[PDB]
Parts: C-alpha cells; sequence; structure tokens
DNA sequence: CTCTGAATCTCTTCCCGCGCGCCGTAGGAC
DNA sequence: GTCCTATCGATCTTCGGAAGAGATTCAGAG
C-alpha cells in the first residue's frame, strides 16, 4: 500500500524528494543528498545513541 | 521502565559539549585558514564560549 | 565567461567573507571556476553585499555558500541565482575607477571633550578650515574654537 | 472539467490574587 | 580599553498539547 501512494522510482529519486521536503527553499544534489542523508541518521555529529 | 533520571553530572557534562562543539567549530575554521606554525595551542581556543 | 553574482554577507564581516572565499577557492582548487571578488569602498559603496566574478556549476553554487558567513547569492530563485547585468558591471567599475557653517546655525560637536554638545555658530574661521562655535561654558559661555572636524550637520 | 463532497492545512485558546528570589547587548576595530 | 556595529548573510532554533475553527485543498462525480 505505501508503493502505491510512493511517487518516487530509486535512490536519485528518494534523495530528491528528502532534500526537497526537508530543506523547502535548497536545491537538490547528488553529493549533497548525501551530506544531509548521513547526517540525519548515520553521522557521529548529529546521531548518538548513548 | 521507560522513564529514566539525569543528575548533575549529566546535564553539566551536556552543556559542556554544547561549548566544546561551539569552540571546535570555530577552531576547525582557525586551523584551515592559519599558518600553523606561530600558532599555539592557546591561540586555538579561547575560553569564552565554554 | 563568469559572470558576476551577488552573495549576501555579514555586514561588518564583509572582508573576512572575501578573504574565506579566497581561500577556499584554492583549497578546493576551482581556480578555474572565480575571476574575482569585489568588495567596493570609498574613503562602502555596498553595505553588505560582496560581488563574485563567477560561473555557475552545482559545486560552485555550493561552494560559496560553504565560505563561512555566507547565506548565499541574490537571484530570482535559490535553483538559479542570476547575475547583475552587463552595464551594471561597468558602472560598478566605472565608479570604483572615479557642506559650509552658516553663521547662526546651531551644531553639534563631533570630537572632543566638548563632544555632541548643543553649540552654536558665532564666527567663520573660513580660510583656515577650522571653526568657532559657542557654547555654554561656566556661565561664561565662552568663544570656543574647534577645527573644521568638530562639525554635525 | 469543474462542482460540490471530504481532508488536510494554519491559527487561537487555556482561573484569580499574592508573595519571595535570580537574572537582564555582543563581538570587533582603533 | 573603548565602542563599536549588528544581529546563523556556511545553524537548525525541539519533538511531553488539545481542540476547535476555519480556510484551503482535492476527488470522485456527475
Amino acid at each position: 500500500e505505501t508503493l502505491r501512494v510512493d511517487p518516487t522510482n530509486d535512490r536519485l529519486s528518494a534523495l530528491v524528494e528528502i532534500y526537497r521536503m526537508m530543506r523547502p527553499g535548497e536545491p537538490p544534489t547528488r553529493e549533497a543528498a548525501e551530506s544531509l542523508f548521513e547526517n540525519l541518521f548515520f553521522s557521529e555529529d548529529r546521531y548518538d545513541l548513548s | 521502565g521507560n522513564r529514566r533520571i539525569r543528575s548533575v553530572g549529566e546535564m553539566a557534562e551536556n552543556q559542556f559539549r554544547v561549548g566544546l562543539v561551539r569552540v571546535e567549530r570555530a577552531v576547525k575554521e582557525r586551523l584551515s585558514l592559519g599558518d600553523l606554525d606561530t600558532l599555539m595551542p592557546q591561540d586555538m581556543i579561547n575560553a569564552k564560549p565554554i | 565567461k563568469k559572470r558576476w553574482y551577488v552573495v549576501q554577507a555579514f555586514s561588518g564581516f564583509e572582508g573576512r567573507v572575501a578573504t574565506s572565499l579566497r581561500e577556499h577557492i584554492k583549497l578546493h582548487n576551482m581556480e578555474d571556476l572565480f575571476g574575482e571578488v569585489m568588495v567596493p569602498t570609498e574613503e562602502k559603496f555596498f553595505p553588505g553585499y560582496v560581488l563574485v566574478q563567477m560561473v555557475m556549476n552545482d559545486a560552485s553554487w555550493h561552494l560559496v555558500r560553504s565560505v563561512p558567513r555566507v547565506m548565499g547569492f541574490i537571484g530570482g530563485t535559490s535553483d538559479r541565482p542570476a547575475p547583475i547585468s552587463d552595464k551594471e558591471v561597468d558602472a560598478i567599475m566605472n565608479r570604483l575607477q572615479q557642506t559650509l557653517f552658516e553663521p547662526g546655525e546651531m551644531v553639534r560637536v563631533n570630537d572632543g571633550p566638548f563632544a555632541d554638545f548643543n553649540g552654536v555658530v558665532e564666527e567663520v574661521d573660513y580660510e583656515k578650515s577650522r571653526l568657532k562655535v559657542s557654547v555654554s561654558i561656566f556661565g561664561r559661555a565662552t568663544p570656543v574654537e574647534l577645527d573644521f572636524s568638530q562639525v554635525e550637520k
């Protein structure tokens, strides 16, 4: 059912949609969508489970 | 079983971490642009944020 | 062809903005993408706006915003910041290359121990490039002479 | 192709006094 | 030291409100 609602296609599409909804007014870029996604939940500077 | 107690030795630690994060933010740029030769570690950091 | 682009910058930190861009261009070895960065100043035309000779690549678009004290460029849309103009650059370069104390007027002083006091012009020290303005000291409001730099009109 | 449904958006609102007590422009250039 | 200018013009301002009301969009709906 989520697949039926999904308007995105693949990893590039995923990063574009994530960047657009996360940062309105900021253009997506392949090298920068990673800088956002990794910092979201995988980068120590902005994620740390005690 | 889902709520835990933070005490002085943890909140103070977090505040110190915030201060150190600000200090790192400043001194990373200072070291990137500094000549690294005449600089001494006292020059790199200033106590004021912490 | 490297069109000029206008960037917002921390007022008072504008020179540091230009320098921080100059370092980052070389460090990221994008020297082939930036021609010059202008901060015009008189004895400052643009109070808080930095002109950068640049091309439009996404790497450069993020590079400029990766310089400290830089929000970004000023343009129609954030996806594509716009250059200024053909003649606008020429006019800015043209400028970058290129009052009498009336007797009786009530003035304020600009410096000294008597700085910013309610004085009134009393006479004309004109050909001296000087001044003399009455002020209200110890009841004997004294005939008091000032430098020409001490006017506030 | 819009109309006249819902559905999903932002905004407004939340008792009365009374006392303690602190705490209250900032960084940068000459 | 004084006095200045400017105010995330490279962050992330908090996630432990509820509701109630409109206002604004959409969606089969003919």
